[PDB]
RNA sequence: UGUCCCAACGUUGGGCCCGGUGAACUGUACAUUCCAGUGCGGAGUCUGGAGACACCCAGGGGGAAGCGAAGACCCUAUGGA
RNA sequence: AGGGAAACGUGAUUCAACCUGGGGCCCAUGAAAAGACGAGCAUAGUGUCCGUACCGAGAACCGACACAGGUGUCCAUGGCGGCGAAAGCCAAGGCCUGUCGGGAGCAACCAACGUUAGGGAAUUCGGCAAGUUAGUCCCGUACCUUCGGAAGAAGGGAUGCC
RNA sequence: GUCGGGUGAGAACCCCGACGGCCUAAUGGAUAAGGGUUCCUCAGCACUGCUGAUCAGCUGAGGGUUAGCCGGUCCUAAGUC
RNA sequence: GUGGAAGUCUGUUAGAGUUGGUGUCCUACAAUACCCUCUCGUGAUCUAUGUGUAGGGGUGAAAGGCCCAUCGAGUCCGGCA
RNA sequence: UAUGCCAGCUGGUGGAUUGCUCGGCUCAGGCGCUGAUGAAGGACGUGCCAAGCUGCGAUAAGCCAUGGGGAGCC
């Protein structure tokens, strides 16, 4: 059984969804954490500054 | 016209098989017409709509292949597939024998034949696989 | 109008499990040709498919009499068993 | 304040349900309740509500089919808007 | 699968913003929707 | 026992012709070549001869040191893992 | 009551479901909790909130595609067949959308495949490929062996219909 | 698939009948995940559809999912916060 | 004779797998597909869903295998021009 | 003279060029905190017809007062 073609068949679990904090399809309903905006592990948003160019 | 619609409002109003409905083939502008249910039943009822027969598949042959079979026929080594304890259950066997020779053996000593000495004796060696049958256990017991 | 007698064996040319189909084709070409009319205005009625077709796709009679009337202002013809 | 009854909900289907079964329909607050709806429609033109069924809508909205007592007549209570 | 109330109000506001951009805008703005979304060939979130 | 001597005939789908649909690879230029020679010693293009009226269809692939990949082998780098 | 144009059956066999027992196995021991029963009856009232369409696949899912791939459950008792949930054929039901057609005895060549006299592995690194054998019953069965096995050894005979 | 016919400006492939076929643990029936309106109706063919199209999972416009007793909701599992 | 054990045998039952053809395909139906043959099929079995283990770390009946077409150290962005 | 070569002509295709600028880029001066009295952000609503943007919040492209403004506006 191939890693491509024919094991992308089997996907059909949902994980990542619609984020009640930031609005993006990033609140992974399996660990009820969303891996845009940090809601569900921690108060503060999600920030980091390598997000952008060091110097801007 | 397109009666695709048709058909299928048909096929659940005559509670058949839209393979088996027939649409009369000289009213299809009346038929391309019909909308409801009601009218579909309107049309059903001029016959303009009726429902084929379904088949039934015939069992005659294998009747009279039956009956030769019961009467021993068409059975011989070139007609058979599965082996022998397949075409007949060896355990299964032994429960039919080994109680026809019990049952007969409990109306022998009710009946007065066989003492219950006689009818443990016996019980004990049919248990034991002594008689082929009941005709070999009652051949026994006429000593 | 009259009755004439079609060979079907030049269907034997197309694969066999087709025969039924080249048969329809050979029945409409001459009877086009024997009543001088083209194909196009040719009806062959169901009677003759039924006829074709008896056996299955892949067994065509190997002839097969036919009825057909010529007329019309355009020039056609219409057949039929027999 | 959100009002309970949004607007008469009218399409065949809702003609059909207060010409043969008595029912009138409406487009719904979609948090009010089975209850809230008989209530509002009873204050709102003065009739004895029997029963509620409600649906929430693929359009976002709450839908409910209110059927009125035989005492009432949906038919003529929809003609008075 | 099984929609709550809220996947079902977004469903159902996605279905609404999938519509043609009306005649009179058309006119209005002396001369198309870029949001139109198709079940099959578009996937929506969540 | 068609693996072979040794190949034959046949079947179905393609292939071929017609309607419709309709890509890609590849392209410095020129280019009808062949035999020799020459040249960075493995040339359709240089030299000498030979041959060569233009275009088109089908074919099996001899050549374009064919197309596809900045050689994997080997060495080198005061390279990496 | 309903349903049926009508009749609007009766017995039987084999018996999925479901019910209830007996036996055997473990250096393996085969959830928990809420709840229910224990603990009667009449009448009346209340029972809100969320889901509910459709596809579920050789076009509705994942694979960039209307992709020959991948993707769980139940229908496991439809008829003949036979050991059979096997083959083959046929119902109920579904389909002609594993979606471009027209024409040439339709050439060469290729993919799949059928039949080949005599020789019979000479072919090839190599029997690769293809073929040979075949179901069931009866007879019969060697070396060796850890006594289980080897073994369907081998070899021989039978097989329909009435 | 074929013969007739229906509709249409237009029909090999949209519909009717007949004849001929295909599928039987599936090409039939009910569904989980997932999709998200793809479901039904009317009107359409510029787009999408391996050709065509009057057809459609396509385009325009409307419509459709009703529960004390079917799920959820309640309980706790590995385990999570 | 009974009994019915077995990491027991046959078996395209379901289901799991893949020895050979070095067949077909190789701008594919497909970035691992198709056909025939072949192996397993009561158990160290197969399978769904949920759940846990995370990057010099997991997981590994050990092939440097596998950790979302990527693994002798994943992916993303940043360091970074 | 077919297939065809080179250059041009008329018409396409294409969007270079020229001209234009509602956008950028950089500099300078001023100014500078918000939130449990629920911020910033997001979701979903809100229009006669309304898909997008903007505004707004069930009083939903808006309500009230004062000053400005003015014969138009939506
Ligand atoms: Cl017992
Ligand atoms: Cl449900
Ligand atoms: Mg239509
Ligand atoms: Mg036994
Ligand atoms: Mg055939
Ligand atoms: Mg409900
Ligand atoms: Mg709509
Ligand atoms: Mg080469
Ligand atoms: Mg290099
Ligand atoms: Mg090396
Ligand atoms: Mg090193
Ligand atoms: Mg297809
Ligand atoms: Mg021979
Ligand atoms: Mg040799
Ligand atoms: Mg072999
Ligand atoms: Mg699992
Ligand atoms: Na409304
Ligand atoms: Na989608
Ligand atoms: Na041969
Ligand atoms: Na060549
Ligand atoms: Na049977
Ligand atoms: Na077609
Ligand atoms: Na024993
Ligand atoms: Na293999
Ligand atoms: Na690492
Ligand atoms: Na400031
Ligand atoms: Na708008
Ligand atoms: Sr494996
Ligand atoms: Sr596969
Ligand atoms: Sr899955
Ligand atoms: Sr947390
Ligand atoms: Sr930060
Ligand atoms: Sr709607
Ligand atoms: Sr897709
Ligand atoms: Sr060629
Ligand atoms: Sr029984
Ligand atoms: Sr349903
Ligand atoms: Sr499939
Ligand atoms: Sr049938
Ligand atoms: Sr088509
Ligand atoms: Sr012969
Ligand atoms: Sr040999
Ligand atoms: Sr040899
Ligand atoms: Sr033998
Ligand atoms: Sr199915
Ligand atoms: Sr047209
Ligand atoms: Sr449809
Ligand atoms: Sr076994
Ligand atoms: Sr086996
Ligand atoms: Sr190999
Ligand atoms: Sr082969
Ligand atoms: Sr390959
Ligand atoms: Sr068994
Ligand atoms: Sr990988
Ligand atoms: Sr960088």
């Amino acid at each position: 059984t191939g890693a491509g073609t024919p094991s992308q068949g089997k996907k059909n679990t949902t994980t990542h969804t619609k984020c009640r904090r930031c609005g993006e399809k990033s609140y992974h309903t399996k660990k009820k954490v969303c891996s845009s905006c940090g809601f569900g592990k921690s108060a503060k948003r999600r920030d980091y500054e390598w997000q952008s160019k060091a110097g801007e | 016209t397109d009666l695709s619609a048709q058909k299928r409002l048909a096929a659940d109003v005559l509670d058949v098989g839209k393979n088996r409905v027939w649409f009369n083939p000289e009213r299809q502008g009346d038929i391309a017409d019909a909308i409801t249910r009601e009218d579909v039943r309107e049309l059903v009822d001029e016959g303009a709509i009726q429902a084929k027969d379904k088949k039934g598949n015939s069992r005659g042959r294998a009747r009279e292949r039956q009956k030769k079979r019961a009467y021993g026929h068409q059975k011989g080594a070139g007609s058979r597939k599965g082996k022998a304890g397949a075409r007949q259950n060896s355990k299964e066997d032994w429960e039919s024998r080994i109680r026809a020779q019990r049952t007969k053996l409990r109306e022998l000593r009710d009946e007065g034949t066989l003492s219950s000495s006689q009818y443990r004796d016996l019980y004990d060696k049919a248990g034991g696989g002594e008689f082929d049958s009941v005709a070999d256990l009652e051949r026994y017991i006429d000593a | 109008e009259r009755v004439v007698t079609i060979p079907l064996r030049d269907a034997r040319a197309e694969p066999n499990h087709k025969r039924a189909d080249k048969a329809m084709i050979l029945i409409r070409e001459h009877l086009a040709k024997h009543f001088s009319v083209d194909e196009d205005a040719v009806r062959l009625d169901p009677s003759i498919n039924e006829a074709a077709w008896a056996r299955g796709r892949a067994n065509t009679p190997s002839k097969i009499r036919v009825r057909a009337a010529r007329f019309e202002e355009e020039g056609e013809a219409i057949v039929e068993a027999e | 304040s959100w009002d309970v009854i949004k607007h008469p909900h009218v399409t065949e289907k809702a003609m059909n349900d207060m010409d043969f079964q008595n029912k009138l329909q409406f487009a719904v607050d979609d948090r009010a309740s089975k209850g809230e709806v008989a209530d509002a429609v009873e204050e709102q033109y003065d009739v004895t509500v029997e029963q509620v069924n409600t649906q929430n809508t693929m359009d976002g909205e709450k839908k409910a089919v209110v059927r009125l007592s035989e005492d009432d007549d949906a038919q003529e209570v929809a003609s008075r808007i | 699968g099984k929609k709550s109330k809220a996947t079902k109000k977004r469903l159902a506001k996605l279905d609404n913003q999938n519509s043609r951009v009306p005649a009179w805008v058309m006119l209005k703005t002396d001369r198309r929707n870029h949001k139109r979304r198709h079940w099959r060939r578009n996937d929506t979130d969540e």
